């Protein structure tokens, strides 16, 4: 049934596209927090030493 | 062109 | 003749040398900027990184995928979803 | 460079790439470079980044491998801003963006980096540099700070 | 199965 073939890959394909976004921004997002805690960390133990 | 984050296959 | 593995890696062959693959990937991230879809997910992602990030991964991202799918605009989620059937049903034969 | 740079910020290099280097083969490709270098806080344009990774692919994979990364991000953190990096740090410290760090802020930043401190300790290191006497500490004294050197 | 793509 090429209409069931479609439709499974119109769903497969879908999924993908979104997987992707998610992959994408969770990649974004992890930089974000390795730098911040890179610059918490920093300034953190430079006050608890003055 | 398509990234890892795309998991079609 | 054509197993299943076969159609999927021709579909995708096709869908990016079409230039399919961007423009639908374009729509999308651009419906999803435009319901602050990213921003919701960005917190979702950071707030679920926490309380403890184990930083060996990916196990937390198919708990966050789940509230992002049902996240996602019907108007949104039902254009894209259209826009790809589109594609195949040109591409796909018989 | 080897001498410039504190072993602090050698780690932060080492730290960077691993995060994305998800074959663990020693190469990133672009976006895991993009993503890599947002980490040590700095956001390339896309053409600045290509530049990047075609300067040193010998191969023509578009790949980067760690030691060039190591060197060109060296290089990159040795020109920081030094009062760029304070005020970025301050803006985290301060995440309820009240304009100043309270005891709850600090307290907050303690439990993330898993340090054992007494809150008594705490409520010491913002009385040692509260000079307006609210009990909180905000910009410029948080500069005053880390500018002591 | 015996699906045909382009
Ligand atoms: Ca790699
Ligand atoms: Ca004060």
């Amino acid at each position: 049934y090429r209409k069931d073939f479609i439709d499974t890959m119109t769903r497969e394909l879908y999924d993908a596209f979104l997987h992707e976004r998610l992959y994408l921004i969770y990649m974004d997002s992890r930089a974000e927090l390795k730098r911040n805690s890179t610059l918490k960390k920093k300034f953190f133990e430079k006050w608890q030493a003055s | 062109l398509p990234t890892v984050g795309f998991d079609f296959i | 003749t054509m197993d299943t593995a076969q159609l999927k890696s021709q579909i995708q062959q096709y869908l990016v040398e079409s230039g399919n693959y961007e423009l639908i990937s374009n729509e999308l991230k651009a419906r999803l900027l435009q319901e602050g879809w990213v921003d919701k997910v960005k917190d979702l992602t950071k707030s679920e990184m926490n309380i403890n990030e184990s930083t060996n991964f990916t196990q937390i991202l198919s708990t966050v995928e789940p509230k992002a799918l049902e996240m996602v605009s019907d108007s949104t989620r039902e254009t894209v979803l259209k826009q790809i059937r589109e594609f195949l049903e040109e591409i796909v034969d018989t | 460079l080897n001498s410039e740079l504190l072993e602090e910020q050698k780690q932060e290099i080492y730290e960077a790439f691993s995060l994305f280097d998800m074959n663990n083969d020693g190469f990133l490709d672009y976006h895991e470079l993009k993503v890599a270098m947002k980490a040590l806080g700095f956001e390339l344009p896309k053409r600045e980044i290509l530049d990047l990774i075609d300067e040193y692919d010998s191969e023509g994979r578009h790949l980067m491998k760690y030691d060039d990364f190591y060197i060109v991000m060296g290089e990159k953190i040795l020109k920081r801003d030094p009062l760029d990096e304070i005020k970025r740090a301050f803006q985290l410290f301060d995440d309820d963006h009240t304009g100043k760090i309270s005891i709850k802020n600090l307290r907050r930043v303690a439990k993330e980096l898993g340090e054992t401190l007494t809150d008594e300790e705490l409520r010491a290191m913002i009385e040692e540099f509260d000079l307006d006497g609210d009990g909180e500490i905000n910009e410029n004294e948080f500069i005053a700070i880390c500018t002591d050197s």
